[PDB]
C-alpha cells in the first residue's frame, strides 16, 4: 500500500533528495505541490492529499552532523515538503552508540509519520551501507522497526560497500548490518557500487563523480519498481502481494534488479527479456542459478507479443533455475506514466533471486576474515568495545552470512529439507 | 487496482450469517474504491451486484456476481446475456484470488514469528512457496490468456451485427479460457482440490506435521497428475500451452 522513505546516509540523502525531485518531474506538480494543468490517477502513495490540493511527500530524514540540509534548504525543495519532518557517525559502533541514546524521539518520528499517513502497509528505506552517518543508525533504527512493527515492512532500498579491495572499517559494518537487515528487515533490494561505477562508466565518460548518477540510477530504479503502486495498474498494487511473488526463499530475500535502458537515450519485449536476463544489463555483481524471476514491462507494448515472449524465453533454457519447488520466471505489466519528462517509454525491469550474489557476499566473508587475521584494520575503537566485549557480535553476523550461503546452496538443489 | 485487491481480502473475512442482504456487500465496495482513487467515476455508476451461495465456510464455492449495466438504446450491443458469462468468470477469478490470500495469511503469520526458526519453520513454509508459486502461475495464465492475447481481438477487429457477432466471438473466448467450458473439465476437476487443500493448509496453523506433510502429498500428486493431463488436451488447446510451459521446468 502506502509507504514512507526513511533516508539515512549520505548517499541515502542524496537518493531521497533526487528520488522527489524524480517524482516531482514524473508528477504533474509544482515545487510547492499545487496541482499543475496538465495533470484520475493516484497521487497517494508517497503523497498526502494536504490543503490546497498540495501532495506533500512524507518523508523521513535521518542523520548525523548534517550536511546535505544546507542543500535543502537554499532550494524549492524547502517548500515543497518539510511541515517539521528533517531532523539533524563514521563507524557502525559509533552510530549504534549515538542512536541509542536518542531512540525516543526518532521513534516518535516515526509515530508522527504513521500518524499523518491513511494506511500504512510498510517503512521503505533508502539507506547507503557504509555511507558514514548511516552506519550504524541505520540498523539500529531497523531494530526498532523489527521490534515495534512486526505486523509491517521493512523495504531496504540500499547500495553495499564494494570497492574491490579503500575503507578498511567498511566490511565490518556492512557485514553487521547485513546480520541485522536479515534478521530485522523483510525486503532487500541489494544494489553495488562497482556495478553500478562500471555502467556508469560504460555508457557514460566519468569516472570521479559516480555518486551524482548513482543517484539518478537509483532514483530511476526505485521509480521503475514503485511505478505499478504510484500509478494504478490492476496487479498487486499493495506492496504485501508485490514482494509476495518476488521472494520465493524465505532466507534468501536479496533480489536481483536490471534495466534495459541504462541510459535513456524499436524493440520487443523478447529482445529486451534476452538483454534483461544477461547479468551486463543487472546493476548488480561454479553452479549458479535463479530460484524465481519476475519481469516487469512498461511502455508501449502488445500483450500478446508477452505472450510469446514468455513462451521462448522459458523453453529456450534461459531462464535458469534448479528449485526445490516448480518456481518460474513471470511475466508482469505495467502503464508507463503519462507525462514522462523522459522521452522513449519503453522500459524494462527484472526483480529476481540469484544465488550468484553469494558468491559478492562471500568476498565480505573473505574481507573481515582477512582483517581479523592482520589486526589492524578493526582498529580497535572503543565504541566497538563497548558494544560487546567479546566481539562475538561479528561472528554471529558471520554465522548468519555463512547459514545464508548454505540456504543459497540448497536453493540450488531440488532439495530443501536440507540446508547447512 | 487496489479496487479488487482491496475487495478481495475484506471479502474472505466473511466467507456464517453476513454477506446476506443488500447492505454490507455495499459498505466494502466503498473501503475497496478509496484505497484506489481510480473510482467513484461515472463508469462505476449503475452496476449491480448479485449471491448465488450463502457462507458456510469445507466448501470452495464462492458468491458476489458482479455486473456492469448499460441503458437501453445500448442494450442491444452490450445484451443482457453476456454478463452472466462475464459474472461467471468474475467469480472464478474471486475464486482463484482465494488461494493466494490464504497463502499470504499462512506466510504473514510466519513472518511474525521469525522469536527464532526451527526445523519444523522450514518443514512448514516448504508446503506453503510450492501451492504459493502454484497459485501464481496459474492467476499469471490467468493475467496472460483472458487478459491480454484474445483481449487484442475486438480492437482492431471494430469495423452493426458485425458489432455483435465480434463481442459475442470476444466473449466465448472469454469463457473458454475460463475453465468454464467443457473442453476444460479435466483441468477443471483438479482445481477443486488444490482450493480444499489450501484452505484446510490455512486452517492447520503446529497441530500436527505429518498432516501437513500428507496434504504436501496430495497436493504434489494432484500437480504431477495434471502435468500429465495438461499435454492431453494440446494433443486434442493453443491457450493451455502457456500454462503447461508455467508449471514445467523441475517438474515430473
Amino acid at each position: 500500500r502506502e509507504i514512507i522513505t526513511l533516508q539515512l546516509g549520505q548517499c541515502g540523502n542524496q537518493i531521497g533528495f533526487e528520488f522527489w525531485k524524480q517524482l516531482c518531474a514524473e508528477h504533474g506538480i509544482s515545487p510547492e505541490g499545487i496541482v499543475e494543468e496538465f495533470a484520475t490517477d493516484r497521487k497517494d502513495v508517497f503523497f498526502y492529499q494536504a490543503d490546497d490540493e498540495h501532495y506533500i511527500p512524507r518523508a523521513v530524514l535521518l542523520d548525523l552532523e548534517p550536511r546535505v540540509i544546507h542543500s535543502i534548504l537554499n532550494s524549492p525543495y524547502a517548500k515543497l515538503y518539510n511541515p517539521e519532518n528533517i531532523y539533524l557517525g563514521n563507524n557502525w559502533a559509533s552510530g549504534f552508540s549515538q542512536g541509542e541514546k536518542i531512540h525516543e524521539d526518532i521513534f516518535d518520528i516515526i509515530d508522527r509519520e504513521a500518524d499523518g499517513s491513511d494506511s500504512l502497509e510498510g517503512f521503505v528505506l533508502c539507506h547507503s551501507i557504509a555511507g558514514g552517518t548511516g552506519s550504524g543508525l541505520g540498523s539500529y533504527l531497523l531494530e526498532r522497526l523489527n521490534d515495534r512493527y512486526p505486523k509491517k515492512l521493512v523495504q531496504t532500498y540500499s547500495v553495499f560497500p564494494n570497492q574491490d579491495e579503500d575503507v578498511v572499517v567498511q566490511p565490518y559494518n556492512s557485514l553487521l548490518t547485513l546480520k541485522r537487515l536479515t534478521q530485522n528487515a523483510d525486503c532487500v533490494v541489494v544494489l553495488d557500487n562497482t556495478a553500478l561505477n562500471r555502467i556508469a562508466t560504460d555508457r557514460l565518460h566519468i569516472q570521479n563523480p559516480s555518486f551524482s548518477q548513482i543517484n539518478q540510477l537509483v532514483s530511476t530504479i526505485m521509480s521503475a519498481s514503485t511505478t505499478t503502486l504510484r500509478y494504478p495498474g490492476y496487479m498487486n498494487n499493495d506492496l504485501i502481494g508485490l514482494i509476495a511473488s518476488l521472494i520465493p526463499t524465505p532466507r534468501l530475500h536479496f533480489l536481483m534488479t536490471g534495466y534495459t535502458p541504462l541510459t535513456t537515450d524499436k524493440t520487443t519485449v523478447l529482445d529486451v527479456m534476452r538483454r534483461l536476463l544477461q547479468p551486463k544489463n543487472v546493476m548488480v555483481s561454479t553452479n549458479h542459478c535463479y530460484i524465481a524471476i519476475l519481469n516487469i514491462i512498461q511502455g508501449e507494448v502488445d500483450p500478446t507479443q508477452v505472450h510469446k515472449s514468455l513462451q521462448r524465453i522459458r523453453e529456450r533454457k534461459l531462464a535458469n533455475f534448479i528449485p526445490w519447488g516448480p518456481a518460474s520466471i513471470q511475466v508482469a505489466l505495467s502503464r508507463k506514466s503519462p507525462y514522462l519528462p523522459s522521452a522513449h517509454r519503453v522500459s524494462g525491469l527484472m526483480m529476481a533471486n540469484h544465488t550468484s550474489i553469494s558468491s559478492l557476499f562471500e568476498r565480505t566473508c573473505r574481507q573481515y576474515d582477512k582483517l581479523r587475521k592482520r589486526e589492524a584494520f578493526l582498529e580497535q575503537f572503543r565504541k566497538e568495545d563497548m558494544f560487546k566485549d567479546n566481539f562475538d557480535e561479528m561472528d554471529t553476523s558471520r554465522e548468519i552470512v555463512q547459514q545464508l550461503i548454505d540456504e543459497y546452496h540448497a536453493a540450488t538443489r531440488p532439495d530443501y529439507i536440507s540446508w547447512g | 487496482g487496489e479496487f479488487a485487491q482491496s475487495l478481495s481480502d475484506l471479502l474472505f473475512e466473511k466467507l456464517p450469517g453476513e454477506l446476506l442482504n443488500p447492505l454490507v456487500l455495499n459498505s466494502v465496495l466503498s473501503k475497496a474504491l478509496q484505497c484506489s482513487l481510480h473510482g467513484d467515476t461515472p463508469h462505476a455508476s449503475n452496476l449491480s451486484l448479485a449471491l448465488k451461495y450463502l457462507p458456510e465456510v469445507p466448501d470452495v464455492l464462492s458468491c458476489l456476481e458482479l455486473r456492469y449495466k448499460v441503458d437501453w438504446p445500448l442494450n442491444i450491443v452490450i445484451t443482457e446475456g453476456c454478463v452472466s458469462k462475464y459474472s461467471g468468470v468474475f467469480s472464478f477469478l474471486l475464486q482463484l484470488k482465494l488461494m493466494m490470500w490464504a497463502l499470504k495469511d499462512v506466510c504473514f503469520h510466519l513472518k511474525r514469528t521469525a522469536m527464532a526458526g526451527s526445523v519444523q519453520f522450514r518443514q512448514l513454509q516448504l508446503f506453503k512457496h510450492e501451492m504459493q508459486h502454484f497459485v501464481k502461475v496459474i492467476q499469471g495464465y490467468i493475467a496472460n490468456q483472458i487478459l491480454h492475447v484474445t483481449w487484442c481481438e475486438f480492437r482492431a477487429r471494430l469495423a452493426l451485427e458485425e458489432i455483435q457477432r465480434a463481442h459475442a466471438e470476444y466473449l466465448h473466448k472469454a469463457v473458454f479460457r475460463g475453465l468454464l467450458t467443457e473442453k476444460a473439465a479435466p483441468v477443471m476437476n483438479v482445481i477443486h482440490s488444490i482450493f480444499s487443500l489450501v484452505l484446510k493448509f490455512r486452517s492447520q496453523l503446529h497441530p500436527n506435521f505429518a498432516l501437513m506433510q500428507q496434504s504436501y502429498n496430495t497436493f504434489k500428486y494432484y500437480s504431477h497428475f495434471l502435468f500429465k493431463v495438461v499435454t492431453k488436451l494440446v494433443n486434442r488447446q493453443p491457450h493451455l500451452e502457456d500454462f503447461l510451459l508455467r508449471i514445467n521446468f523441475n517438474n515430473y
